[PDB]
């Protein structure tokens, strides 16, 4: 049977957040210019020109 | 500065090549083996200034 005081509660929750779901929109993003493209010992990559 | 147009057209200039038949491994061994060479007095006196 129903009984009040068991069944009314007290709900918990935030208020207006915002999930993202592609996170790497959020990185702008560029490059040197590939002639002057190096390795991890710094030296360029190419070197023949 | 790619040199492949330095050395191309030192082989344009020979006038006996036939320069649209020489590759770049070639064009560029040549780069490798020409700035082993000193410079004439004169242009080096010129370059110099």
């Amino acid at each position: 049977q129903f009984d009040f005081r068991a069944s009314m509660h007290m709900l918990t929750s935030n208020l207006t957040f915002t999930v993202y779901s592609d996170l790497l929109a959020f990185v702008s993003a560029d490059t040197v210019e590939p002639i002057n493209a190096v390795a991890f010992d710094n030296m360029r990559i190419m070197n023949e020109l | 500065k790619k040199m492949k147009s330095i050395v191309e057209d030192f082989l344009k200039r020979l006038q006996i090549f036939d320069v649209a038949r020489v590759p770049d491994d070639q064009m560029y061994r040549l780069r490798d083996r020409l700035r082993l060479l000193p410079v004439e007095i004169r242009r080096l006196d010129i370059f110099n200034l």
